[PDB]
Order: structure tokens, then C-alpha cells, then sequence
């Protein structure tokens, strides 16, 4: 439409909507596939653990609702014509629960699938386990922390 | 070595932390001084063994069994570590037991063609080299039949018991040698390549010294590949091979082997991003498992002068 | 691997037929970079900034926090006394959320007029490589401190012999994230909200 | 700013009661538990009593 | 009859860390007893006495040593949850300010701050609650795995629902909504069409907790964030300033002057004066009225960043 | 016992909404997407509220 | 007694003159206390030379054959009714569980007579469970 309001200024709403959910499922799978693999793994001999080596998988889940409130959020705030300054803080919205949220799920994943296969060995390692798992956990929170905080601005 | 954490940062805590179970070289002084089984038993429990025993008797303890117990309990640990691991080191710990197949192939042809038992001479056999049809080894005694009949499907088959034992052991070493600086990184490229070369090397050693045609039965993949590969082929006699071993700079003066692989394994820990731990604590453990039980026969029967020849580096 | 080398075939064909008929000074990256939407830049450098600081920061967290699991199989007591080196991997996070926090107060609508001046221009340049300044120093910090801190974890293996040493390293990684902080912050320390 | 203060002065007061007529039982972790208590929901208080004392920001909505 | 000897193995293990003389038979044990605990030992010693016919002097006697003793914290059913996850990081130091004293009321309120909510707060009381009730019949059951964790720390669950049911009372927070009991001191404007940018007025502060006029606003998240993030500021200084006067606390009782002049001090100026000074310009900020002065209103983050 | 608990927290919970919509509460029917007529959506959390309470009572007989 | 939560309790470093004939019994009265943290006295000793170890060898063997009863009581799956007697009579609470006395050297000669006939009694029904396995699987062809 006019200079403030293009036509390919929701491309960038649209990409960030798509982005915070696409790229936090994604780390939330690979968070949830080497966790899965290493509870099923681990619980065929020791199958009475089977409910406290779950949180890696439940906490990696977490990260893909983080990313899931990102996308309602932004759009809620997309429409045909919007400005184009509220495209790129949808845009860094979308790829800031994105890109943090894939490799906060990433570390879930090497931690977790460390975490309780080292866990059973040594039950001690539990409450060792979740504190580092925290730390990876709220690094895609800090991605949602941004991603609110950048699309408080929109109009 | 920023990727090597991610299928193997457990693996490798944890294999670090099976080294310092290695119990050291003040950990055998007073365990030297037992003189009973039972009392290396109540002094072996405060190590990182850990009361391994507790479910044997005290009044029949033999010799052996403490060398079976703490070998179970090593290769428990192996293989807790060995489906553990990614296809870069699934591999890497298959083709360490490949070379464990070897001597229970090696084994099982000159246990059989014998008047043997299978049973008692299965008992024998090293555990981590065992495929489902290594129990048989009995449908022929030649060297041929066994290739097709009962090789063709394990993992040696791309590769006279003696001559068929090197035969395979020097195509594995080879495999072995260049699988290792194919798909395994840096760090450990220098060490899969200088350590295996050793084992080579002290495998071809003792072929001349084992002797007293050669040339293809023995493995080139080290440092005496090149050039003593000449020599020592048509080396007869013992000074043959005394004057052959004399070039390299590394190995004049040994013509004594396990204590030069100690030595080059305390070395292999000093890396800390390599998988070439896993084969130093394989041989540091399976070293320490035979200087228990080479303490424990001068304790069994008294021999108290010939004790101090364990050998720990760590 | 062989489409980096079909990708500079069509870059030389086509800068060699702009330049050999005469329009070579149509690829003009000074127009691209004058054009080009200021909120794009600035938003795309607080988005990197977070992003690539967590990226770091989780780098380090499973580099180190799975190598203190499985040291901490037989020495359970090293994850309650190493989890400073995974404090200083997390607080690589910590500086790439200060500076969106601070980035975001600078970033405002603007005008119709007014929009691509010197100012708006300067602004977003100066998000953008701040934000990737921040973001990619906290990166390799974040790796830097997990590599270094994953070497505490097996080391605290040993009793206390290497750790009074090793920390020395681990505060140094800190120190070189927290200068790439205070660029950063000099870097957009005069650039203004956009008016 | 002064009903802060005011209440300060009487929490203040309270707990300086409280200190002296604690349980005589368990007395280090009822009158500490107590004044802390007391301080940290004061604390609260008085963090979102002055944000809006003097706000900058007035809430804006287009609903309603 | 395997209790009888598990404990009668315990008893030779116990007896291996002595030491004897081969002139006289006696059997020497040097061991930890706290000082207010010597009143038992020798009412147990003459009870023994009495039912043996030895007449021995069995003179357990206390002497001085330079060894470390351990450290025995005394705690009933309320503290011993809170002592619990003070000491997985560490056994403190010999009559060292204990930390998990301050850890009852610290470590609730810290994770209420975080968690703040009356709906999650109420249904978090009712989930401890019903284990405080009837703690006797809970303390004999099949005790699982997730249970013995879940009921070892019943009071530090109730008091973080409690703690978390005023802060998201504070946080005018029921379940997701506001609770709209006090008079708001926004008053929103006259009149107004159906779809237009309401701008309220401040009428009043509201009394307790953040106004239920902030629920469904535009900027609700500018000013709870900005709120939120100084509440984090002055809430974690307050907390290490405290702890960090524990410091004081215990280098004045192990009489170490030199500690006091050569880390506390050299210290207490640095952290005040660097963060302390940040901390009294949140409050100092919010109780200077910037709009009636026609002064500009200064930025913290722009203001501590060039004191440096 | 499950859905006995989530009826009890039924109950109480759905028919204070129920009350936060007949008297046309600012929080619930004050935006512009807000359900209007809301003593025409009480009715449809009052009779939520009872069916809760059926699930109640008829639970409340196996305990 | 004064409470020991704001620092840590007042230790005293108490010894004990215990004569050599009642060493063994004025040990329960505080070990039923639960009041001394005693020191390693013996830590440069060889550990095999505690000059209690061949009576702390002797009930270790005595446990190693409880826990192989419990093991016969989890093959053949024996409810272990558990009589918790034990705990009502020693309540942790004061020093009035009395010790015992030569039942101890009972509970030995008693352990290792189950262990020798239980040996025999499981040797011999599962020699008969080979046979009864290689029965069963020969009336499935024929």
C-alpha cells in the first residue's frame, strides 16, 4: 500500500509465526528424541525410575510451549496491512524464541540423555542433573523473555 | 574438539572416571602385604572396586575367580560404555573386540582340532570377542572350510592356525589402522596412529622372534613398515633380528613390551577430547586385572620374592 | 559441498556481465545498504544477539554439564562444586539479555519523513553489528568457558591438584565476555532511538 | 512516601516486639523467621507501593 | 534376626577406630559429642554402672583438641526441610553462620516472586495442606520415590503457596485475572467511542499490590516488566547484602580482625557503593515526581553505565 | 476420586465465573471481545456449575 | 539444652576409658544414643590389622547368607511377612535395648546350617528341573 504499510510486510509477521513454533519444535524433538533414547534405554533394568528420569523430556516440552505463546502472540498482532516496523519486531520475535529456544533444546538433549543415563548409575547425579538441565531450559526462556519484551512494542 | 561432547561427553566422563579407579602405585604396596586371600579381598573393597566380592564365600576363594570377577566386572564396564556410543564410536568399540574375536577364533580351531571339550574350552575364551557361531568351530578342521562355513557372516570376513591367525590379524590391523584416520578426529588421529602402530610393531617382532612366506603375514601399518620389514624377513636367527631392531630409535635396547605400552598410555590420557581414552583404560584396566592376579598366585602359593613385577604407570 | 563452487561460477558470470557491458554499477551495495529498512537491521541484531548469545550459551552447558554428569558417576559430589563453570556459560546469556533489554529502549517507530536519514541509518547499523558484536563474542565465550570448564569436570577428578588453576582460566573466558559486553554498549552508546 | 515510612515505623516496632516476647522454645528460628517474614513482604510492599506512587507510564487500551 | 546383626556388626566397626595399651586393658575411643549433650553420658554411663557388677571407673573424660569438629544442626520437623536443600551444596564449616536459618523464609519467598499467583499459590497450599493435616498417617506408608521428596519438604510447599498467595496477591493475580476489591486509582475518562486510545489518570495509588486498571491495557507489559526487572534488582541486593553480613557475623565470632579490615570492609564499600548505589536510585527514582518538577526523568541503565 | 476433586474445583471455580458474569464484571465483559449479554453465558456456566455438581454427588457415592 | 540452628552446635571432643571387659557391651548403650562421631584412631594401621576384623569378617559372612536367604526368598516368592518387633523394642529413642549376649555365636552355627542344606536342597531340586526340562521338551515331538 503506502510507504509505511507495504505488501510484503507481513511476510515477515508470517516467517515469525512459523519460526517460533518451527524451530522451537524442532529443538523440543531433538531434546525429546536423545532424552527418549536414553530413558528407553536406561529403564530396561532399572524400570522404578521411570518417573523421575522423565523431566528431561518434560522439560524439554516446555521449551516448545514457550515457543507456541511467541506464535499466538505475534499473531494476534499480524494483519494485511500492518506497518513494517511491526513486521521486523514480529520477525525478531520469531527467530529470538527461535534460534535460542533450538539450542536451549539442543542442550536439553545432550544433558538430559547424559543426565539419566548417568542418574541410575549413580542416583545422586539427580538433583545435579535438573540444575544444569534449569540452566538449559531457561536459555529458550530468555529467548521468550526478549520475544515479549519485543512484541510489547507493537503498536 | 567443540562436537566431541555430544555423543561422547558422557562417555568420556565417565571412562576418565573409570582411570582414576586404577588404583595406583601406593594402592598395591599394601596390597602386597596380604599374604590370605581374604585379607586382599578386606583391603581390595576400599578401592573403586568396591566390595565386588561380597557374594563369594571367604573359605573358597580361589585364584582364579578373583581373575574372572574383576574381568566380569571390566567388561560389564566395557560394554555399559559400548551401547552407549554414536557410529563413529559403535564402530570404534566393535573394532576393539574384533581383535579379541581374533584370539577366540585363534583358540577355538587349536582347542578343537584337538581331543578337547567344547564347554571347558569355552570357558577360556575371552568374552568381548564372542559372535553367535564362535560356540561351534567344529564342523571342519580346515582352514578354508571355516571361511565360508562359519566366517562369512561375522565381521572377519573381510579378512596353519598361526598362519591363518596372522593371516586375519594383519588385515583387521590394517582395517583398523585405516578406519582410525578416516573418520575419527584430530586429537585422537595422532594417537590411533602411534598407538596402534605399537601394536603393530610388537606383533611383528614377535613374528621373526616366533619364526626362529614372512613378508605377508606381516602387518605394515607402524614405524617398522618401510624399512625393518626387510630386515627382519630374512632374519634366521636371534642376532638377525637383534641387529634388525637396532635401527629404530624407539625400540634399540628392548631385543619389557608391556612396560613401553604403559608408558605410552599414561601419555594417552593426557589428551582430554579424545576417544583414544577409552582403548587406554581398555588396556590399563585389563593390565591392572592381571597384575591383581599375577599378586594374587604370590599369595595363593608363597612366592614372595618374584611380586614386584606389576607395572602401573598411572 | 559442490553448490558453493556452482553459487561463485553465477556470481563471476554475472559481476563479469555487469561489468563487461558497461553496468557493472548496478551491483551497488551502498544502495542496498540505503534502501534498506533500519528496523530490519536493528531487530536483526537484537534477535542475533540473544539468539547467538544462548546459542554460545548452551554450548557451553552440554559441553561441560555432560562432561560433569558422567565425571560425576563415581564423584557425585563435583556437580554441587563445579557448577560454577556452567554459572559463567549462563551468564554468556545473561549479557545477550542486558543488551536486548538496552537495544529495545532504542528502538522506537518512526515517521514517514525522517525514516531514512542519517540518524535511522546510523541506529540500525550500529544494533546490528553491536548486537552481532555481543552475540557472537558471547558465542565463542560460551564455548570457550564450556571447553575450559569441561576440563575442570575431569580434572576435579583429581582432588584438589589442578583446580585452583583451572579457575584462573575459566574467570579469564568471563573477563573476554564481559569486554565484549562494554563494546557493545560503545558501540550503540551514541546511537540514538530512531526519530 | 511518608505511608511507606508509616508503616515501616510500625512494622519496625512489631518486630522489635516480637524480638524480645519470642517463644523462649525455639527462639532462633521464631523471632528470625518472623522479622524476616515481616521484612520481606514489607520489602514487596513497598516495591509495588512506589512504582506506583508516581507512575510515568498510565495504562492505555483501546477495549472497553 | 538380621537386624540384631546389622547392628552388631555396626558395633565392631565402631570399635576397629579405637586404639589399645598392652599394659593395661583399656580401650580408647575419641569422639564427637556436642557440649550441652554431656548431661546424658553420665546419667548412660551410671546406668550401666548400676547393671554391672565391675564397679569400673568408665571415665569417658573431654579433653582439647586441634582437630575440626563437626558441625550438628539441631532441627524439628518445620526446619529440617529447609536444612536439607541448604546442605546439598555443602556441610557448613564448625559453628559457621548456618545457612539454611535464613534459607525457612529466603527460599519460599524467592520462588513466590517467580511464581506469584493466588490460583497457583491456593492450589499449591492445598497440595501441602492436605499432607500437613495428617502427617502421622503419612509417616508410615509405602513411601515412594517421588513421595518421600514430596512429603520431606510438606512445609517448604506450604510455605511457598502461602508466600505465592500474597505475592500473587501483590501481583493482582488470581488464576489469570485481577482481583478487583480496592478502589483503583486510574479513573479512565468520561466519555469515549467504541474503539478509540484511552489514556487513564491518576487518581490514587492503589494500597495493596499493583492495580487491577493494568488487567487488558496496551502497555500492561511496560510497566510490570519495568516494575518486575527493578523488584529484581532491589530484592536480590537486599538478599546479598544480608548474606553478605553473615560474613561479618562469623569473621567478629572466630575474633579474625584482620579478615574484617582485609576482605569485609574493602569489600562491603565496593559492593555498596557499585550496586548499592544503583539500588537507592530505584527508590529515589520512584519517589520523585518527575512530571510536577518538569525535570526530565534519568535512565538507571544509561546512568550506571557511564559512572564507568 | 479424580473426578470427584476436578468436580469439587468445578464447582467453586465455574460458579464464581458464573457470578463474575451476572453482574457484569469489568474484567470478563469489558472489552470489545467480550461476551455479550452476560446473563446469557451465566446460564451457560450455571448449568456447567450443576453438571459439575452431578459429577459430584454421583462420584461422592463410591467413597 | 540450647538449639543449634543459627550456628552449629557446641561439639565436645569426649574419650573413652573403656576397660577391655565390657568393651563390647558399653558400646550399645551409646550406640543406642545416637550421640558420638567417633575419629579414625587407626588410620596409618593396615586395614586387616584392626584387631577386630576376624569378628567383623565373621558377621559379614553371616550377612552375605542373609541376603543369599532373601535371594531363596525372592526365587520361590514368600510373602516375608516381616515382624517388626525389632522396631518396637529398641524405639531410638533412650538406652533401654539391652545388648545380646551368646546368641550371637547361635545366629552363626544357625546361618551357616541353612546356607550348607539350602546349597543341598537347591542343588538337587534343580538337578531334577534339567531333567524334567528335557522330559517335557521330548514328550512335544513324540
Amino acid at each position: 500500500m503506502t510507504e509505511l504499510c507495504p505488501v510484503y510486510a507481513p511476510f515477515f509477521g508470517a516467517i515469525g509465526c512459523a519460526s517460533a513454533i518451527i524451530f522451537t519444535s524442532l529443538g523440543a524433538a531433538y531434546g525429546t528424541a536423545k532424552s527418549g533414547v536414553g530413558i528407553c534405554a536406561t529403564c530396561v533394568l532399572r524400570p522404578d525410575l521411570l518417573f523421575k528420569n522423565i523431566v528431561p523430556v518434560i522439560m524439554a516440552g516446555i521449551i516448545a510451549i514457550y515457543g507456541l505463546v511467541v506464535s499466538v502472540l505475534v499473531c494476534y498482532s499480524l494483519g494485511q496491512k500492518q506497518a513494517l516496523y511491526t513486521g521486523f519486531i514480529q520477525l525478531g520475535a520469531g527467530l529470538s524464541v527461535g534460534l535460542s529456544g533450538l539450542a536451549a533444546g539442543f542442550a536439553i538433549g545432550i544433558v538430559g540423555d547424559a543426565g539419566v543415563r548417568g542418574s541410575s548409575q549413580q542416583p545422586r547425579l539427580f538433583v545435579g542433573m535438573i540444575l544444569i538441565l534449569i540452566f538449559a531450559e531457561v536459555l529458550g526462556l530468555y529467548g521468550l523473555i526478549v520475544a515479549l519484551l519485543l512484541n510489547s512494542r507493537a503498536t | 574438539g567443540v562436537y566431541f561432547n555430544i555423543d561422547n561427553g558422557f562417555i568420556e566422563g565417565v571412562v576418565r572416571g573409570y582411570r582414576n579407579g586404577l588404583l595406583s602405585n601406593n594402592q598395591y604396596i599394601n596390597l602386597t602385604q596380604c599374604d590370605t586371600l581374604e585379607d586382599l579381598k578386606l583391603q581390595l573393597s576400599s578401592t573403586d572396586y568396591g566390595n565386588f566380592l561380597s557374594s563369594v564365600s571367604s573359605e573358597s576363594l580361589t585364584t582364579s575367580l578373583i581373575q574372572e570377577y574383576a574381568s566380569s566386572k571390566l567388561y560389564h564396564e566395557f560394554n555399559y560404555i559400548r551401547d552407549q556410543s554414536s557410529g563413529s564410536t559403535r564402530k570404534f568399540m566393535d573394532y576393539i573386540t574384533y581383535g579379541y574375536m581374533i584370539d577366540n577364533v585363534a583358540l577355538m580351531i587349536t582347542g578343537t582340532i584337538h581331543d578337547r571339550d567344547k564347554g571347558e574350552i569355552l570357558q577360556r575364551c575371552h568374552p568381548l570377542g564372542w559372535f553367535d557361531t564362535l560356540p561351534t568351530l567344529s564342523v571342519a578342521t580346515d582352514l578354508e572350510s571355516l571361511y565360508e562355513t562359519v566366517l562369512v557372516d561375522t565381521p572377519l570376513a573381510p579378512y596353519n592356525i598361526e598362519i591363518i591367525r596372522n593371516k586375519l590379524y594383519k588385515a583387521y590391523l590394517e582395517d583398523f589402522y585405516n578406519f582410525v584416520t578416516e573418520e575419527i578426529p584430530e586429537p585422537a588421529k595422532e594417537c590411533m596412529q602411534t598407538l596402534l602402530g605399537f601394536e603393530a610393531d610388537r606383533r611383528s617382532i614377535n613374528i621373526a622372534l616366533n619364526s626362529l612366506l614372512k613378508s605377508d603375514l606381516l602387518p605394515n601399518i607402524g614405524k617398522l613398515y618401510p624399512l625393518a620389514t626387510f630386515h627382519l624377513a630374512q632374519a634366521q636367527d636371534f642376532e638377525g633380528v637383534r641387529a634388525a631392531l637396532a635401527n629404530v630409535y624407539e625400540y634399540r635396547g628392548f631385543l619389557h613390551f608391556y612396560q613401553l605400552e604403559m608408558e605410552l598410555c599414561r601419555d594417552a590420557f593426557t589428551q582430554q577430547f579424545a576417544i583414544s581414552t577409552v582403548w587406554a583404560w581398555m588396556k590399563s584396566k585389563e593390565q591392572e586385572v592381571r597384575n591383581i592376579t599375577w599378586i594374587a598366585e604370590c599369595i595363593a602359593q608363597n612366592q614372595r620374592e618374584r611380586i614386584n613385577n606389576y607395572i602401573s604407570v598411572y | 559441498h559442490f553448490l558453493y563452487y556452482l553459487v561463485l561460477i553465477v556470481v563471476i558470470v554475472y559481476g563479469l556481465y555487469k561489468l563487461f557491458t558497461g553496468h557493472g554499477s548496478d551491483i551497488n551495495f551502498g544502495k542496498f545498504l540505503l534502501r534498506t529498512s533500519p528496523y530490519m537491521w536493528a531487530n536483526l541484531g537484537i534477535a542475533l544477539c540473544v539468539g547467538l548469545s544462548v546459542v554460545g550459551a548452551a554450548w557451553g552447558i552440554f559441553i561441560t554439564g555432560s562432561s560433569m554428569i558422567g565425571a560425576g558417576v563415581r564423584a557425585p559430589r563435583i556437580t554441587t562444586k563445579n557448577l560454577i563453570s556452567i554459572i559463567f556459560c549462563e551468564v554468556v546469556a545473561i549479557y545477550g539479555l542486558i543488551i536486548a533489554i538496552v537495544f529495545s529502549s532504542k528502538l522506537t517507530v518512526a515517521t514517514a519523513e525522517n525514516m531514512y536519514s542519517k540518524s535511522n541509518l546510523y541506529t540500525g547499523y550500529s544494533l546490528f553489528w553491536a548486537g552481532i558484536t555481543v552475540g557472537a563474542s558471547n558465542l565463542i565465550c560460551g564455548i570457550a568457558v564450556g571447553i575450559t570448564g569441561a576440563t575442570a569436570a575431569i580434572s576435579d577428578a583429581a582432588d584438589s591438584a589442578l583446580f585452583v588453576k583451572i579457575l584462573v582460566i575459566e574467570i579469564f573466558g568471563s573477563i573476554l565476555g564481559l569486554l565484549g559486553l562494554i563494546v557493545g554498549l560503545l558501540m550503540a552508546g551514541k546511537a540514538s532511538e530512531f526519530q | 512516601f511518608y505511608t511507606v515510612v508509616g508503616v515501616f515505623i510500625v512494622v519496625s516496632a512489631m518486630s522489635v516486639l516480637f524480638w524480645i516476647m519470642a517463644p523462649k522454645n525455639n527462639q532462633a528460628v521464631w523471632r528470625s523467621t518472623v522479622i524476616l517474614t515481616l521484612a520481606m513482604m514489607f520489602l514487596m510492599w513497598a516495591i509495588t507501593f512506589l512504582c506506583q506512587l508516581h507512575p510515568l507510564v498510565a495504562p492505555r487500551r483501546s477495549d472497553l | 534376626w538380621f537386624q540384631d546383626v546389622t547392628r552388631e556388626k555396626a558395633i565392631f566397626e565402631i570399635l576397629n577406630k579405637s586404639n589399645y595399651d598392652t599394659n593395661r586393658k583399656i580401650l580408647i575411643a575419641e569422639g564427637w559429642i556436642p557440649r550441652d549433650e554431656l548431661a546424658t553420658l553420665q546419667a548412660r554411663l551410671g546406668e550401666m554402672i548400676a547393671r554391672l557388677g565391675i564397679d569400673v571407673p568408665s571415665i569417658i573424660q573431654v579433653l582439647d583438641t586441634n582437630h575440626t569438629p563437626p558441625t550438628f544442626h539441631r532441627t524439628n520437623k518445620f526446619t529440617a526441610g529447609f536444612q536439607s536443600i541448604c546442605d546439598c551444596y555443602g556441610i557448613a564449616q564448625y559453628r559457621e553462620i548456618n545457612a539454611g536459618l535464613p534459607t525457612i523464609v529466603t527460599f519460599p519467598f524467592m520462588f513466590a516472586i517467580m511464581f506469584g499467583d493466588m490460583g497457583h499459590g491456593f492450589l499449591m497450599t492445598l497440595a501441602a495442606l492436605s499432607l500437613v493435616l495428617n502427617e502421622k498417617k503419612i509417616n508410615k506408608m509405602k513411601r515412594g520415590e517421588i513421595f518421600d521428596m514430596a512429603f520431606t519438604g510438606r512445609y517448604i510447599i506450604l510455605l511457598m503457596g502461602v508466600f505465592s498467595m500474597y505475592t500473587g496477591f501483590l501481583y493482582n493475580d488470581i488464576f489469570s485475572k485481577t482481583m478487583t476489591i480496592f478502589k483503583s486509582g486510574w479513573k479512565w475518562p468520561d466519555h469515549w467511542k467504541k474503539g478509540e486510545s484511552i489514556t487513564a489518570t491518576s487518581v490514587g495509588t492503589y494500597p495493596i499490590g499493583l492495580d487491577w486498571a493494568w488487567h487488558g491495557t496496551e502497555n500492561a507489559l511496560l510497566f510490570s516488566n519495568s516494575y518486575k526487572m527493578k523488584l529484581s534488582i532491589l530484592m536480590g541486593f537486599i538478599h546479598m547484602t544480608y548474606s553478605y553480613f553473615f560474613s561479618l557475623a562469623n569473621h567478629l565470632y572466630f575474633n579474625s580482625m584482620i579478615d574484617i579490615i582485609g576482605n569485609f570492609i574493602p569489600g562491603l564499600l565496593f559492593m555498596q557503593g557499585i550496586f548499592g548505589y544503583l539500588s537507592v536510585c530505584i527508590v529515589y527514582k520512584w519517589a520523585v515526581d518527575w512530571v510536577k518538577d518538569g525535570k526530565p526523568a534519568p535512565g538507571l541503565l544509561n546512568m550506571l553505565i557511564n559512572m564507568f | 476420586w479424580c473426578c470427584t476433586v476436578l468436580s469439587a474445583f468445578g464447582v467453586v471455580i465455574l460458579s464464581v465465573i458464573a457470578h463474575l458474569f451476572n453482574t457484569n464484571h469489568e474484567s470478563f465483559v469489558g472489552s470489545i471481545n467480550d461476551p455479550e449479554d452476560g446473563p446469557a453465558v451465566a446460564h451457560t456456566v450455571y448449568l456447567a456449575a450443576l453438571v459439575y455438581l452431578v459429577f459430584f454427588v454421583f462420584c461422592g457415592f463410591q467413597v | 539444652k540450647e538449639e543449634a540452628i543459627f550456628r552449629s552446635a557446641e561439639m565436645a571432643l569426649v574419650q573413652f576409658y573403656i576397660p577391655q571387659e565390657i568393651s563390647r557391651d558399653s558400646a550399645y548403650t551409646l550406640g543406642q544414643l545416637g550421640l558420638v562421631q567417633f575419629r579414625d584412631l587407626n588410620s596409618k594401621v593396615r586395614a586387616f590389622q584392626r584387631t577386630f576384623v576376624n569378628e567383623i569378617r565373621r558377621l559379614d559372612n553371616v550377612e552375605r547368607q542373609y541376603r543369599y536367604f532373601y535371594s531363596l526368598l525372592k526365587k520361590h516368592d514368600i510373602k516375608l511377612y516381616e515382624g517388626d518387633t525389632d522396631k518396637y523394642l529398641d524405639g531410638s529413642g533412650e538406652l533401654y535395648v539391652p545388648p545380646s549376649g551368646s546368641v550371637i555365636d547361635d545366629y552363626v552355627r544357625n546361618a551357616s546350617y541353612l546356607e550348607e542344606r539350602l546349597i543341598q536342597m537347591e542343588d538337587a531340586t534343580d538337578q531334577i528341573e534339567v531333567q524334567k526340562n528335557d522330559l517335557e521338551q521330548y514328550r512335544f515331538i513324540l
